[PDB]
């Protein structure tokens, strides 16, 4: 078993001054309307209908 | 924008809607354009004269 071939893949992640290009998945809750709710559409934390 | 003229660009107004966005983050100070020339049967086909 120890002499059998094994495939090894190594992942490396680095940070530079460039804007981030690789991002993980995001979640999305259901849209409720005509009610005083709070939303955050990527630019503001607005509360309202 | 379609137009029917050779020179002396018209005084009409036409805004420029945005196009694709490049998140590169590099240095830039110089630029140059690219042109296309034709090699028909009239020309000998050499890029000298
Ligand atoms: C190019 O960008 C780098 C960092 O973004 C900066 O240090 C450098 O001075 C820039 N070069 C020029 C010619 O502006």
């Amino acid at each position: 078993v120890g002499y059998q071939p094994y495939r090894v893949v190594v992942l490396s992640f680095e940070l530079l001054h460039a804007p981030a290009t690789v991002c993980g998945p995001k979640k999305s809750t259901n849209l409720v309307k005509n009610k005083c709710v709070n939303f955050n559409f990527n630019g503001l934390t607005g509360t309202g209908v | 924008t379609p137009i029917n003229l050779v020179r002396d660009l018209p005084q009409g107004f036409s805004a420029l809607e945005p196009l694709v966005d490049l998140p590169i983050g590099i240095n830039i100070t110089r630029f140059q354009t690219l042109l296309a020339l034709h090699r028909s049967y009239l020309t000998p086909g050499d890029s000298s004269s």
